[PDB]
């Protein structure tokens, strides 16, 4: 076998798969394995791209017996994976060990589960034919608009009071002020009208944050940045954010936004896309109610 | 790896100096992305014209390595409902490029096939999200298309290829793989292209392999014509000879010897007739309805099945009694 | 990044609109008066009707185009009740407007709208009629049903002349300083056949392609329209004139052969100096080789065959 | 047991009369039953292929051939709607009808030939009026018959064999069922005659019931039980021959077409076709009866019956290449009249 | 235990007969991997789905069916939905490693090959998503395309396919591997008898392959070692005799309509198929050199017009009856 791995824990895996499943669930995703661990990526229309690393040490059992350029692809489908865990992992400390197997290519991704002398396995056929390789929705750190650190909890609960009122379109403004009175906040429009959600400028959820002027190194006070995000995007970061520790936000001037989630916990970082331009001339009533 | 494909799929082109035939489209179109300007392009013609192949050598050219993350590709292949199309390409045209300060260009393969509803949708997408999302539609047939596409959407026509084309294509695969073939054969491969090149390659690839081997040999008219199946236009002419003289009896001897000597199927024997019929003079202007109807007929038939010594002699009589005239 | 001349010269204000200069006009008085009354616009595709929609919005209204129109198009949510509760919640709300002006609602393409959305929509004219006001585009008024057209006032349109389409033109070229020949601006007019956008794109693509617009470059860029060749080779006295003339232009330039049917179809449908008796055998022998290429038989022959039989019933021996 | 048909059906090879060469054919095909090719009988209706059939399964399998049982299951052809099929079961063989739509009749086969086939001593299926298909099952059966050749024999029975492609027919041995003679219908009817104990006052009546039923051995038995019934099982010369009301409507609807040829006679008999296929009666039959009573008219000449004959062949065409059944009926009628005067 | 038609299926390259550039074609693609995709057409019964399967078996081994071919057909549902799914997910499918086996017993090629049985039944969209599928998986998948009608096939299908024509097996087409059979089961044939039954089935070796499994079971339940004639296996076929076909010339050319009618009501009466008697017409009338160039060209179009109106589904019974009340009035 090219590759292996075992765990003990699938409560931590099951939970990171949970936060998948809202756009993910239905198919190709392309896992990648490396000497850095096990990750997975999704990307749909190319609007939004996640990324949920492994680590080594979350495998018990990671060998990793290659002796190639160390870079193999493989394409499986999400369902079949969902299906078929549904049914086991059943129940609480089923000490359920998981087996993970693949031959280099043309070999089904291998599972192995064993739950109280009963054992399961199932192969999942993969799909590299029209794999185009490289894609990627990477941004340039030297560019950054602003960048900002907040907690999981907060941004779960904003999100999950946003879903429900609706808002098509939604806006991300930032702002920073001379006497540390720090403003972030992810505004609205929609049928009932306008939806504001703020995260005030106490560290405890807004920890670090500071707007750049487009070179990463000359931070400024008294600047605004307005980012124009779809509705769809943050429905489906809702669910990737349920449960974490620390949210970190970082988009550039190109505007693309990439997100890290922190939950040793694994790491998942998502990009996003923003719109190709703000209805009309909003911006400017966006700030005028953000001061008033 | 290469050299393990179809010839069709093998000789693909990857940029715009390899697409042969279509020089004032190809003209056209290099100087539309020289000056940064992509105004809604529209590609009809007949299948085998370079219509796919041409925009994406034209995505390679102006975009390179931003394939990947900036062209949407849709096809048949892949649902095109109401619901879909307008959620995944409002999607696409509405957010802003990554890095690149170019046009976004979205290549919908086979636009024909869509519902009216979708194309209204696209029609409106393409008139709203256009400062930076371009639109390329691919389609065989006009009549399946709304007229409002047409007009907001460029139209330009993929001819046949010419002679001079062909004959490039077929020097360039000869110079690829090593290969030989007498004029007499080029002449009759340019008589069975029809203006296709993925019919050219298949059949070029049928004969190469029908070869004991590819070098030290010429491929002559002969093996092109025993291993494609296409009647010779000796056997053509000695068929309508036989017809037009041999009364009934030897005139079905020869018909029938001719169609078992080597096998050739009675469409493209018909064919070939109605095709050297098609240089004679006939000066009653009757014959020539009564020779197309009744051959229409006969081919109608032949489609929906029978016997083809009973429409072998049906086409001779057909003849005969038009040629009475 | 330069826009196309079909989006980079779209009209702002309803005096640079040319065509029907009654409804132009027509609309101004309805904008300077601001009376503004329930309207569908219908017609050929690609004449000015979403635009002229637009700017009589914008002259109407002015710095109230922010929140005072609700532009649902057809690439959009168009259902039952998200429609109908998008449209009462703007019906509910009241802006600073002088009291001679109203909000205006824009619907396009209204022709594809379900049924049941239709009868929403009536209800919402029906409820609040006093404050918003409602301004249909659609290609022909035969989609919308009789209740929603009987409350609103239809202004058909008709196909742009070729003054009008020449004069766009001629403001164009002095907007671009690009030279032009008068032989090439008719063949571009012949081309378009009364389109705008079409003698727009048209006119862009042979100054890309060869820089002056002459009418060789113009017919090399782009072939003329099927429609007249078909109404030409139909009405072709001799079987063999209109023989080569199918041919060479249709087989030559590559028209699938089922588009050449429908075309032959309509030109059927909409010919004139033909008799009922000769135009229903047409339409007879028409629809049995369409058939036949709907099947798979579409050769040549199958064309030829229909020519042949089209003429020996005109001739009738 | 109160019919000719079922209490003196024959159930073995011996036991069939006429037909002595079918039987010698269906005697050397059951001799080795595992080299059993695809069956096709075409041949004239009710000749007895069904009982040929029957009779090569009895011999195949042995007893409980004809021991039937019936099961009822449904197809999911769109969304939650299903339609039922009336299948009967047996033991060693199996029976269908293709008394479906034209459309969801591909798919029932489809699904009910796989679930039969499945793996396997093999089972035989007779398919019961195969030239009643849309060219849309036959795909299914070509292909099936041919993959899952080592457990399943489709058993194909049918009056016309144009309809069935050519395909099916080379795939499927040809077995010729023809009609039986006057003489032989005439020896089955003294045979049945003298089972049941009935009075025969001349043997011509019998003749006369062969002649009137056209080589058919369910219309003989049936008319052969009208006339004892109806006569207290006394047949008697001078009895008239007793007909279907479908055959005498067809008649009398050609002598008013003969008759009369207006524009209030076409309605009427619009009027009559309506009703008449009313009865679930197939249009084309209806044409082809109507084709024959038209022509055996002493008064009409060569060439009306040329016009008539012509006119008949090409409605025939419209109504088979058409979907709609009176539209070619009225035709062919309209056409009947305008050829008469 | 098996019938003829199953039995004697060739499972090799080099059993089929009368298929040249095809065969040398599929020979020469399996020491290498350029395999195109196919368009497999022609007569029914010749040997389309047969030279597939061989191919098929010669490429990959048998253990490869199971996880690297897959064929579609009309015995399944085939949906617009359905195939666009199955399709691409079977052209998504990468290419299976091979065992060793495999490896150094059969010439495995590095693609998969996709199947589609009876294409002339499938719709115009399902036809373009396998055409667009079969472009843009054309690396590792291939795509075999058989059908009888070419014409049903749309453009773009035989654009892409190589077009594989199929011969119709005539006698001498099929005259060796006709006498390989009989040998090989012991079947004793007059001269004349196995041409004679190529005859009766134009293009068609499964038909007569049925006939002779027929006539080698009628032989040996009669028991005498007698050899098959000529008049079993055209009875057995179907075909008419020469003396019914004489009289119903003869009453042809009589201007009786009744007589003509009667003849034609026994013969609807014996239960012959008119197609065969159609042709068998045809043969006589054109094979017969005492009618004029005018009248046979006059019958030669009423018997196409015949066979036409028969091919759509019609009742024989009318059919025949017009043609030969035509037949007699030239
Ligand atoms: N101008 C050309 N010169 C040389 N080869 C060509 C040219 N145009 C097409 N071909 C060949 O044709 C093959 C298939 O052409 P495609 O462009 O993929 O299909 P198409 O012409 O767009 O027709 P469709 O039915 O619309 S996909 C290519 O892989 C080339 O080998
Ligand atoms: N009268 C006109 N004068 C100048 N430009 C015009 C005129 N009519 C149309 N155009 C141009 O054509 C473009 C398209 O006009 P539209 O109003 O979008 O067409 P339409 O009448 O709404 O019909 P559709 O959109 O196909 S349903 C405009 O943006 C203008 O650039
Ligand atoms: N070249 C051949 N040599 C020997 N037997 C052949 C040959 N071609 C066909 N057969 C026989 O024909 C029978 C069936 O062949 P098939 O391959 O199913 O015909 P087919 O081309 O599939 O016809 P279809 O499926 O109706 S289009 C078998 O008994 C084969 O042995
Ligand atoms: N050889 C035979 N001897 C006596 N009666 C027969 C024979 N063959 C058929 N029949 C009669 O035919 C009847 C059944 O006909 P059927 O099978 O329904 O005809 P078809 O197969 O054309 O529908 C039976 O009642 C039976 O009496
Ligand atoms: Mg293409
Ligand atoms: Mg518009
Ligand atoms: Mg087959």
């Amino acid at each position: 076998n090219k590759f292996s791995a075992s765990t003990v824990h699938l409560e931590h895996i099951t939970t990171a798969l949970s936060c998948l499943t809202p756009f993910g669930s239905k198919d190709d995703v392309l896992i990648f394995i490396d000497a850095d661990g096990l990750s997975f990526v999704r990307e749909n229309n190319h609007v939004i791209k996640i990324q949920l690393l492994l680590s080594r040490e979350l495998f018990m059992s990671y060998s990793y017996r290659n002796e190639t350029e160390d870079h193999m692809k493989l394409c499986v489908k999400i369902n079949h994976i969902l299906d078929s865990v549904s049914v086991m992992n059943r129940n609480s400390d089923d000490i359920v060990e998981c087996t993970l197997s693949y031959d280099g290519h043309g070999s089904p991704f291998v599972l192995i589960f064993e739950d109280s002398f009963i054992s399961e396995r199932v192969e999942y056929s993969t799909y590299l034919i029209k794999d185009f390789d490289t894609n990627g929705l990477e941004l340039d750190r030297e560019r950054i608009s602003f960048e900002a650190i907040i907690k999981g909890e907060a941004l779960h609960s904003a999100l999950k009071d946003l879903k429900e009122i609706g808002c098509k379109e939604c806006y991300v403004y930032a702002k920073t002020e001379a006497n540390d009175e720090n403003v972030f906040a992810l505004i609205s429009k929609s049928q009932l009208g306008f939806s504001k959600i703020k995260l005030p400028s106490n560290r405890s959820i807004l920890e670090k944050l500071q707007v750049f002027d487009g070179d990463s190194t000359t931070v400024i006070d008294g600047f605004a940045v307005i980012g124009f995000f779809d509705f769809t995007s943050f429905d489906k970061i809702r669910k990737s954010t349920k449960i974490a520790s620390k949210v970190l936000f970082r988009m550039d001037v190109h505007g693309v936004l990439s997100v890290n989630i922190l939950s040793p916990g694994i790491v998942i970082e998502v990009c996003m896309l923003e719109k190709e331009s703000i209805d009309e001339a909003a911006q400017t009533e966006i700030e005028l109610l953000m001061e008033t | 790896s290469k050299e393990n494909l179809p010839w069709v799929e093998k000789y693909r082109p990857e940029t715009l100096d390899e697409v042969y035939g279509q020089n004032e489209v190809i003209t056209t179109v290099r100087k539309f992305v020289d000056e940064g300007k992509l105004p809604h392009l529209l590609f009809y013609g007949p299948p085998g014209t370079g219509k796919t192949s041409t925009i994406v050598a034209l995505a390679r050219e102006i975009y390179g390595k931003n394939y990947s993350n900036m062209v949407l590709e849709l096809n048949a292949s892949d649902d095109r409902g109401i619901d879909v199309v307008r959620n995944q390409i409002k999607d696409f045209a509405s957010t802003r490029q990554i890095f690149s300060k170019g046009f976004k260009l979205i290549i919908l393969d086979e636009a024909d096939a869509m519902t009216n509803a979708a194309q209204n949708a696209l029609r409106r997408v393409i008139e709203r999200y256009t400062k930076n999302t371009r639109f390329c539609v691919l389609a065989n047939y006009a009549h399946k298309l709304t007229p409002a596409l047409l007009s907001r959407c460029t139209r330009f026509r993929f001819q046949p290829l010419p002679q001079e084309a062909i004959e490039r294509r077929i020097a360039n695969v000869l110079v690829h793989e090593k290969l030989k073939l007498s004029p007499n054969a080029e002449k009759a491969l340019i008589e069975l292209s029809n203006g296709d090149m993925r019919r050219v390659l298949n059949v070029l690839q049928s004969c190469k392999a029908t070869l004991d081997n590819p070098d030290e040999d010429e491929i002559s008219d002969d093996v092109i014509y025993e291993c494609c199946g296409a009647p010779r236009p000796s056997d053509l002419k000695a068929v309508l000879k036989s017809i037009l003289e041999d009364d009934w009896g030897t005139a079905h001897y020869t018909l029938n010897k001719v169609r078992s000597a080597k096998g050739l199927a009675l469409i493209d024997l018909i064919e070939g007739i109605v095709k050297i019929l098609e240089d004679y003079e006939l000066q009653n202007e009757e014959t020539r309805v009564h020779l197309l109807t009744k051959l229409a007929d006969i081919e109608y038939s032949i489609s929906k099945g029978g016997n083809d010594q009973i429409q072998g002699s049906a086409v001779i009589g057909a003849i005969k009694a038009s040629f009475e005239n | 990044l330069q826009l196309p001349w079909v989006e980079k010269y779209r009209p702002q204000v309803l005096s640079d609109i040319v065509g029907n200069k009654e409804t132009i006009d027509r609309l101004q008085q309805i904008a300077k008066d601001g009376n503004m009354p329930h309207m569908i616009i219908s017609g050929m595709p690609g004449i000015g009707k979403t635009t002229s929609v637009h700017c009589l919005a914008h002259e109407l209204l002015g710095r109230s185009y922010a929140d005072g129109v609700l532009e649902l198009n057809a690439s959009d949510d168009r259902g039952i009740d998200v429609v109908r509760n998008q449209i009462k919640h703007f019906a509910q709300k009241k802006l600073h407007l002088p009291p001679g002006k109203h909000k205006i609602v824009i619907l396009d393409e209204a022709d594809s709208m379900t049924a049941g959305a239709q009868q929403a929509l009536r209800r919402t004219m029906e409820l609040y009629s006093n404050s918003t006001r409602f301004a249909f585009a659609c290609n022909q008024s035969n989609k919308i049903i009789e209740p929603l057209q009987s409350r609103c006032a239809i202004l058909r349109y008709s196909k742009l002349s070729d003054e009008d389409v020449l004069k766009r033109l001629l403001q164009i070229i002095k907007l671009e300083d690009v030279k032009y020949t008068n032989d090439g601006l008719e063949a571009i007019i012949f081309t378009a056949e009364g389109d705008m956008r079409q003698a727009i794109n048209n006119l862009q693509s042979t100054v890309a392609g060869h820089g002056l617009v002459n009418a060789d470059n113009v017919f090399k860029i782009v072939d003329s329209p099927h429609p007249l060749i078909v109404k030409k080779m139909l009405l072709a006295s001799n079987l063999e004139d209109s023989i080569q003339i199918l041919r060479t232009d249709l087989w030559k330039k590559g028209y699938s052969s089922i588009d050449i049917v429908t075309t032959s179809f309509r030109v059927t449908k909409n010919l004139a100096q033909v008799k009922e008796s000769v135009r229903l055998e047409m339409i007879k022998e028409i629809g049995l080789t369409h058939m036949r290429i709907l099947e798979g038989v579409g050769t040549y022959l199958q064309l030829a065959s229909m020519l042949a039989k089209i003429h020996k019933l005109n001739n009738k021996a | 047991m109160s019919l000719w048909v079922d209490k003196y059906r024959p159930k073995s090879l011996n036991a069939l009369s006429h037909n002595e060469e079918l039987t010698n054919f269906l005697k050397s095909l059951s001799d080795q039953p595992r080299d059993l090719p695809h069956l096709l009988l075409y041949g004239p209706n009710g000749t007895g292929k069904k009982t040929r059939c029957m009779a090569l399964l009895e011999s195949i399998f042995g007893p409980g051939v004809y021991r039937l049982k019936i099961d009822v299951r449904q197809f999911v052809t769109a969304s939650n709607r299903k339609l039922e099929l009336n299948v009967v079961s047996s033991p060693y063989h199996l029976e269908i009808t293709p008394s479906d739509m034209g459309n969801n009749d591909r798919i029932v086969i489809q699904e009910l030939l796989k679930e039969v086939a499945q793996m396997e001593r093999y089972k035989c299926v007779i398919i019961n009026e195969a030239n009643s298909l849309t060219k849309d099952a036959q795909a299914a059966l070509r292909r099936t018959m041919e993959k899952y050749s080592k457990n399943i024999r489709l058993i194909m029975v049918c009056d016309s064999m144009s309809p069935i492609i050519a395909p099916i027919k080379s795939r499927c041995l040809l077995i010729r069922c023809p009609a039986p003679s006057d003489s032989e219908i005439s020896t089955i009817l003294s045979d049945v005659v003298t089972n049941e104990r009935i009075q025969l006052e001349t043997k011509d009546i019998l003749k006369r019931i062969a002649q009137a039923s056209n080589g058919n051995l369910r219309v003989s038995l049936l008319m052969l039980e009208s006339m004892a019934l109806n006569n207290e099982l006394a047949l008697k010369s001078s009895s008239p021959i007793i007909k279907p009301d479908w055959i005498i409507v067809i008649h009398k609807l050609t002598r008013k077409i003969v008759k009369e040829r207006s524009v209030n006679s076409l309605i009427e008999c619009r009027a009559v076709l309506y009703d008449l296929l009313a009865h679930c009666i197939p249009a084309n039959i209806i044409l082809k009866e109507l084709t024959f009573s038209l022509l055996d008219v002493e008064t009409l000449n060569t060439t009306n019956k040329s016009s008539i004959i012509e006119y008949s062949s090409v409605f025939d065409e419209r109504l088979s290449l058409g979907n709609k059944a009176i539209f070619h009926l009225e035709g062919f009628i309209a056409k009947v009249m305008c050829c008469l005067d | 235990q098996q019938p003829w038609v199953e039995k004697y299926r060739p499972k090799n390259l080099d059993e089929v007969t009368a298929q040249d550039h095809a065969v040398t074609v599929l020979k020469k693609t399996l020491k290498s991997a350029n395999l195109p995709h196919m368009l497999f057409y022609g007569p029914p019964g010749t040997g389309k789905t047969s030279t597939i399967l061989a191919l098929t078996k010669e490429l990959y081994g048998p253990d490869l069916m199971k996880s690297r071919i897959l064929e579609l057909n009309a015995s399944d549902e085939r949906g617009i939905s359905i195939v666009r799914e199955k399709v691409k997910n079977f052209a998504r499918l990468t290419v299976s490693k091979p065992s060793k086996h495999d490896l150094e017993n059969y010439p495995c090629p590095p693609y998969k090959i996709i199947i589609l049985d009876e294409a002339d039944s499938m719709t115009a969209d399902a036809q373009s998503a396998l055409r667009r599928t079969m472009e843009t998986y054309s690396g590792v998948t291939r795509f075999c395309l058989i059908c009888n009608y070419v014409t049903r096939i749309i453009d773009p299908l035989a654009s892409r396919c190589s077009k594989f024509r199929f011969k119709a097996l005539d006698a001498s087409n099929a005259i060796d591997r006709l006498r390989f059979i009989s040998e090989q089961e012991n079947v004793k044939c007059d001269d004349g008898v196995l041409e004679r039954i190529l005859d009766i089935s134009a293009g068609d070796l499964r038909r007569g392959i049925t006939l002779l499994q027929s006539a080698s079971k009628g032989a040996q339940y009669l028991g005498d070692g007698k050899n098959i004639t000529s008049t079993q296996v055209e009875e057995l076929a179907g075909v008419v005799p020469h003396d019914i076909l004489i009289e119903i010339v003869e009453k042809v050319k009589s201007g009786d309509f009744d007589e003509i009618k009667k003849y034609v009501n026994t013969f609807m009466k014996s239960g012959w198929s008119a197609a065969s008697v159609v042709n068998q017409l045809h043969e006589y009338y054109i094979t017969n050199d005492n009618f004029d160039t005018n009248f046979k060209n006059q019958i030669s179009w009423l018997l196409f017009t015949t066979d036409s109106r028969l091919n759509n589904g019609t009742n024989e019974h009318i059919q025949l009856l017009n043609l030969l009340v035509k037949i007699s009035q030239l």
